[PDB]
């Protein structure tokens, strides 16, 4: 009786592209990600290459950091 | 080829530091957990905000969350307290008034 829904705008680029947007970096609304492909939702970038293909995922959340007596 | 991000600009970066040294002071001492320690947090900040202002930070896509970092491990290295809450407040200001402010500086949208 609950089912949930995590929002994480998932690219899929060719090795040949190029990337506007470095890794761990902070986007915005409307941030552009490729020469034709613009990022719907803003946040944290994170990117992973493979072999073929370069797979781009945007991040929308809130970024907290560790502290001493976190026991996280 | 690369992108080359537009050239850091010392008087938006003055212009940039002097309103976020007046918004942070303020909203630091609201809080109990900072006492008498107000200004020696506020003035490491400062520099280190400024610093990267004036260097790394060029507009829109550049906001590095490195600079945000060094606050953090910095005040916690001085003994400061509020070392994570005053590298929160930080960001969260950044991401209200830096974006908007470089845009009608520059004249760009």
């Amino acid at each position: 009786d609950r089912f949930f829904f995590i929002p994480e705008e998932v690219h899929i680029l060719p090795e040949s592209s190029a990337i506007m947007v470095e890794n761990y970096s902070i986007i915005g609304v409307d941030t552009r990600i490729t020469l034709n492909i613009r990022s719907q939702v803003g946040g944290l970038i994170r990117v992973e290459r493979k072999k073929k293909r370069i797979e781009l995922k945007i991040f929308s959340g809130d970024i907290h950091f560790p502290d001493k007596t976190d026991k996280i | 080829a690369e992108y080359k991000f537009p050239d850091p600009i010392p008087e938006f970066a003055e212009a940039e530091t002097k309103k976020f040294r007046d918004h942070m002071a303020k909203k630091l001492a609201k809080r109990d957990l900072f006492e008498d320690s107000v200004d020696e947090i506020v003035g490491v900040c400062t520099e280190i905000f400024e610093t990267f202002l004036r260097n790394e930070y060029g507009g829109p896509g550049t906001l590095l969350v490195i600079p945000f970092i060094d606050m953090a491990d910095t005040l916690n290295e001085r003994e400061l307290p509020g070392g994570p809450q005053a590298a929160r407040a930080a960001i969260k200001w950044a991401q209200d008034h830096v974006d908007k402010d470089w845009k009608e500086w520059t004249g760009t949208d």
